[PDB]
């Protein structure tokens, strides 16, 4: 699996703002990308699979797009409830590598 | 990401998958099946008879050399009213053979008594004229 | 409902061993492929290993664990196992069991292959500490 | 639907249960089971899982145990065919007690030069091989005198069990049940196909199963029906129990002339004190084994039920535990293992024996020179129910027992099933054959 | 022998052309350099260690193809 990178490592905004996470592959992975969100004390929650499709039961508060090497996760409005670390995972090959993770929090 | 086996079906495993998918390894399964002294001697002769029995029918039916051959006997939907896809993409070999177990001798008879008979009669007539 | 009960953890010395056991119900454990992942304190989530569904005729290990860990499963107990042998202090992490979106042994091309599309179901893991 | 037409397929992976003969195979090298004709084993056998398919196993229907039963007996009789008849040795014996009484020191006078070089040739005889003549001294003679002509086993035949494998013939396959919890029967899920089985040694014993396989990480107890007193209970042990057996007596032997060109071996003198045969069994391993067994028995037979009393039931060869260490048949009192309800065994040796049951002709063991030592372990055992009782969970006296020697192979064969594979079949297709 | 000739689509022939290409790694001799210059005893020895390889290729590749494509052509 191709190493994934995420940026910025520390992402913050006021409540209600539109917040995005950059994620890239060093090599073309075509589409094999999942987005997870971790909250303190809880295993990472799958929000989006196949780089764009929301997981069943997940509200339409998030989107994602991109293909090839350039991807992005979009938080339509950042609420206190959405604070957590978002992970960019590739599953093209049987290493299912996770990216570094980006911490998203509320400005204070 | 996909994990893969080596090359092909080991032995019989496909028997519980759809007949469509299972058809892929008929070449494998056929080859494997096709191929103290006195007891073994008896077994050898029996193996030959079983081997040749199948070859006899495949010869007569015009199927020799094939593991898949089309006949000219129509399917009587009384035997099963399932469509092509309702069988091949939805039922295993073990299940299918049971479904039509009681029609085996019927259809085998029809292949020989009707089609083989026709093909041999008409063949001579065509060669003559 | 679906619930994973993940235990077998605790504290061991480097050079020792344990085995984790993730009991699960609410789904066809015997059919779906499973994952192991771990998260060390202060770190992100590291993928450990995958085992296919059915009898588990295919595996893959992270280079960080290959040769030191083994994956197996019991389809009657509905338990997923991680054999944590010859451990080092670097192996301290919370380990999780997870289910792949599919993991099934498809008959294609004349052979069985396991299609994985990533974890989507899991419990909360258990802490395994390796220290002295 | 589509117009459908018949299509013929060959190689169809379907099968039906069938019984046939499996070929023997052996790690090729006059030992009874070391037949000169046997297929060399596969150094790299294959096994494949079915997974989409399950199968109904029933260990009580595996007819392979019958093949082994008959073939093994045939091999026994064949190897020991050109052996020495005891017919002229039925002469009565003038016996006294051997000073140190299970062994008598007796004389006789036969054949008295019937064109040969013979004499009285006094010798030692065992109590268990002779019949008293209560109208004489008491004097003795061969117990076989009023039954049949028996032979002394050929000195050149070894009786060490051989791990013979068995493999499928063409058109057939062996299926294996890999479910760790599999008992007498059921729809085993983890089913695989095996080209050829592992080797099973033809160990013959009563009450305990020696040198077999172990259970899958716990004691597993099997039966056709735990409620039916007419059935037996088969116990497969988690870990085996260590037993060390010995024949401390250092014995000599003598060849005697019994006719022109004919010899017979007799027990000669004994060097050192004459002591009892016995086996030493680890009480730790035995008791801990029982603990696990009792826990499993509780699942069916009650939580406070008293189990495992002394040996009882059957003739002396059923009541005693039996094995063939060193070629001599030992019959030991297993009561010392079951002498306390919910370790040194006293033991005697017999030479005129019956391979599971013998009619007419039978085998007499030759004397073995020197001392006998061996080591084995209990890997399984057979329990029998004592009979009708108060329904209350008070007692269930699981005595050792079992005289049907076929169970010594069935206890391993339970893993396998043999089927016949039918490669010919048909299915509908889309088009007609392009017939001219 | 009849089994293999049947499977390979060679039954009834003592000479049949297959659809397996010759890998010149086995022998880089030309057609005439073999057929007009070498005996059967000599030839069989030259490629003795490729017998199982080529036999496998005939069945695993060509026979497999011919049976798969045959059904597909008959269906459509
Ligand atoms: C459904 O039923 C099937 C059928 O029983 C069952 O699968 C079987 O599971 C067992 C247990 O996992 C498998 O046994 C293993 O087999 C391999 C095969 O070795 C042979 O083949 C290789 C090929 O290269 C040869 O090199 C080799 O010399 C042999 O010829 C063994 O290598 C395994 O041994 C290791 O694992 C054992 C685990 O107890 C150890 O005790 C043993 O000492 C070996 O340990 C070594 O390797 C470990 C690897 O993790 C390592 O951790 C150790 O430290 C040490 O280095 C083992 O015996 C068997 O093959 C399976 N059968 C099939 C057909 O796949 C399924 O489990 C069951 N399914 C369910 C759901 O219940
Ligand atoms: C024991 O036997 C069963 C038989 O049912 C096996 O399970 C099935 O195996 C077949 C293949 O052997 C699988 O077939 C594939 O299905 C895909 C459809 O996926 C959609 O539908 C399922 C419905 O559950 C959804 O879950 C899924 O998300 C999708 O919505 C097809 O797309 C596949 O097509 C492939 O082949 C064609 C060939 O031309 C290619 O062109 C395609 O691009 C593609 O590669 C294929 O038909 C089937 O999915 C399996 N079922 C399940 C539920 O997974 C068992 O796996 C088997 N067990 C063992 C031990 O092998
Ligand atoms: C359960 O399984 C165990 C293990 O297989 C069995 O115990 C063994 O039984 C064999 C039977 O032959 C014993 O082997 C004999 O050992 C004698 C002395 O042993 C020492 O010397 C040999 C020399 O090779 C070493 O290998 C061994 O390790 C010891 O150092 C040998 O002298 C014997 O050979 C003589 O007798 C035979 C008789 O047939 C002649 O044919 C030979 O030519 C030679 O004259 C023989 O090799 C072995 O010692 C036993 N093990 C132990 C620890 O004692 C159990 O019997 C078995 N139980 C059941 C129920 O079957
Ligand atoms: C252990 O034995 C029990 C008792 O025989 C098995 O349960 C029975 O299995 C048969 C198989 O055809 C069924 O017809 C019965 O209905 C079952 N009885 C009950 C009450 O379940 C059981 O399956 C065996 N276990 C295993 C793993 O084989
Ligand atoms: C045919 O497909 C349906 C889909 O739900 C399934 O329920 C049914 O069991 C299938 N038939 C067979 C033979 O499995
Ligand atoms: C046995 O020997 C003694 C020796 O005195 C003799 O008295 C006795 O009669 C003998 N018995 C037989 C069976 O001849
Ligand atoms: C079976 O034996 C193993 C040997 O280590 C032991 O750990 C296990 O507890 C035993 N099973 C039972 C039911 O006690
Ligand atoms: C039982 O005895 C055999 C004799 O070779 C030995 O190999 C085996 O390890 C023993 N079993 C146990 C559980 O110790
Ligand atoms: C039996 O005793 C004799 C006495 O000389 C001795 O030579 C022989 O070695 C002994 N045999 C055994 C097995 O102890
Ligand atoms: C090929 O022809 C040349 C002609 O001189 C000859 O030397 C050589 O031996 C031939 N090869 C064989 C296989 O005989």
């Amino acid at each position: 699996a191709i190493r994934m990178t995420q940026s910025p490592s520390s992402l913050s905004a006021s409540v209600g703002d539109r917040v995005t996470i950059t994620c890239q592959a060093s090599q073309d992975i075509k589409k094999s990308l999942n987005w997870y969100r971790q909250k303190p004390g809880k295993a990472p929650e799958l929000l989006i699979h196949d780089a764009s499709i929301l997981q069943t039961g997940v509200p339409s508060a998030f989107t994602a797009s991109g293909s090839g090497t350039h991807f992005s996760f979009v938080i339509n409005k950042l609420q206190p409830e959405d604070v957590g670390t978002y992970f960019c995972q590739e599953y093209e090959n049987l290493q299912f590598t996770f990216g570094p993770g980006t911490k998203v929090e509320i400005k204070r | 990401a996909v994990g893969i086996g080596a090359v092909f079906l080991g032995f019989l495993g496909a028997a519980g998958s759809t007949m469509g998918a299972a058809s892929m390894t008929l070449t494998v399964q056929a080859r494997q099946l096709l191929s103290w002294g006195i007891k073994q001697l008896q077994a050898r002769v029996l193996a030959v008879e079983r081997y040749l029995k199948d070859q006899q029918l495949l010869g007569i039916w015009g199927c020799s050399g094939k593991l898949i051959c089309c006949t000219a006997v129509p399917w009587n939907t009384s035997w099963s009213n399932k469509s092509y896809n309702q069988i091949w993409n939805n039922m295993t070999w073990m299940e299918w053979e049971r479904e039509i177990d009681n029609y085996t001798s019927l259809i085998y008879t029809l292949i020989e008594d009707s089609q083989n008979q026709q093909e041999k009669n008409e063949q001579e007539l065509l060669e003559l004229d | 409902q679906v619930q994973l009960v993940e235990s077998g953890g605790g504290v061991v010395q480097p050079g020792g061993s344990l085995r984790l056991s993730c009991a699960a119900s609410g789904f066809a454990f015997k059919d779906f492929g499973m994952h192991w992942v771990r998260q060390a304190p202060g770190k992100g989530l590291e993928w450990v290993a995958v085992i296919g569904g059915g009898h588990g005729q295919h595996q893959s290990y992270s280079e960080s664990v290959k040769g030191r860990f083994a994956i197996t499963r019991d389809n009657e107990k509905n338990k997923l196992y991680l054999h944590m042998d010859r451990l080092r202090t670097e192996d301290t992490a919370v380990y999780y069991c997870a289910k792949d979106r599919l993991g099934r042994p498809w008959n294609i091309g004349g052979r069985l292959v396991y299609y994985y599309y990533g974890m989507d179901v899991w419990g909360q893991g258990t802490t395994v500490t390796v220290s002295s | 639907a589509e117009q459908l037409w018949v299509t013929v397929y060959y190689g169809v992976p379907v099968w039906k249960e069938a019984t046939t003969t499996l070929f023997c195979a052996s790690d090729a090298r006059r030992n009874v089971w070391a037949t000169h004709a046997c297929v060399p084993t596969d150094p790299n056998p294959q096994e494949v899982v079915l997974e989409n398919v399950t199968e109904n196993f029933n260990m009580w229907k595996n007819n392979m145990v019958e093949q082994m039963h008959e073939d093994i007996i045939s091999l026994w009789d064949q190897s020991l065919k050109p052996c020495v008849k005891l017919t002229p040795l039925c002469v009565t014996l003038n016996c006294t007690d051997l000073r140190n009484g299970e062994i008598k020191n007796c004389s006789f006078n036969i054949t008295t030069s019937m064109r040969d070089k013979v004499q009285k040739e006094y010798a030692l005889f065992y109590k268990l091989d002779v019949v008293p003549i209560k109208n004489d001294n008491t004097s003795y003679r061969l117990i076989s005198c009023n039954t049949s002509v028996i032979t002394q086993a050929c000195p050149k035949v070894s009786f060490e069990p051989i791990p013979i494998h068995y493999c499928a013939p063409a058109g057939f396959a062996i299926l294996k049940c890999n479910d760790k919890k599999f008992n007498g029967t059921g729809p085993c899920t983890n089913v695989s196909t095996v080209q050829c089985t592992h080797g099973i040694r033809p160990v013959v014993s009563t009450q305990l199963l020696l040198n077999g396989s172990l259970a899958e990480e716990e004691v597993v107890i099997r039966s056709a029906n735990f409620t039916d007193n007419a059935k037996i209970i088969i116990v497969q042990l988690n870990k085996s129990v260590e037993i060390n057996c010995t024949r401390p007596n250092n014995n000599t032997r003598k060849s005697i002339h019994i006719g022109p060109g004919r010899w017979f071996y007799t027990t000669g003198e004994i060097i050192g004190d004459i002591r009892q045969a016995h086996c030493n069994i680890s009480g730790t391993k035995w008791n801990d084994t029982l603990k696990q067994i009792v826990v499993k028995l509780k699942e069916q037979f009650g939580n406070k039920t008293i189990v495992f009393n002394h040996s009882s039931g059957g003739d002396p060869e059923i009541v005693m535990h039996s094995f063939n260490c060193g070629g001599e048949f030992f019959y030991c009192n297993s009561t010392q293992l079951f002498n306390s309800t919910w370790i040194v065994l006293p033991c005697r040796i017999k030479q005129i024996v019956n391979m599971w049951q013998e009619v007419g002709k039978a085998m007499y063991a030759p004397p073995i020179k020197g001392q006998i030592r061996c080591s084995s372990n209990i890997t399984g055992l057979i329990l029998i129910r004592d009979g009708g009782k108060n329904r209350s969970e008070n007692t269930e006296i699981f005595r050792p027992g079992g005289g049907d020697m076929r169970d010594n192979w069935r206890s391993e064969l339970y893993k396998y099933k043999v089927v016949k594979i039918e490669p010919l079949g048909i299915a509908p297709t889309k088009c007609k054959r392009r017939v001219v």
